[PDB]
């Protein structure tokens, strides 16, 4: 999920953009 | 300190602004 993509892991601006509806 | 992980509320915080009115859940 979001939590191990972007803060275990590495997600850039355009990966988290992703996340939205 | 310069890193590039994003955790905990700050993730939270940059969620809410990029997706704005679309939400995230």
């Amino acid at each position: 999920g979001i939590v191990e993509q972007c803060c275990a892991s590495v997600c850039s601006l355009y990966q988290l953009e992703n996340y939205c509806n | 300190f310069v890193n590039q992980h994003l955790c905990g509320s700050h993730l939270v915080e940059a969620l809410y602004l990029v997706c704005g009115e679309r939400g995230f859940f």
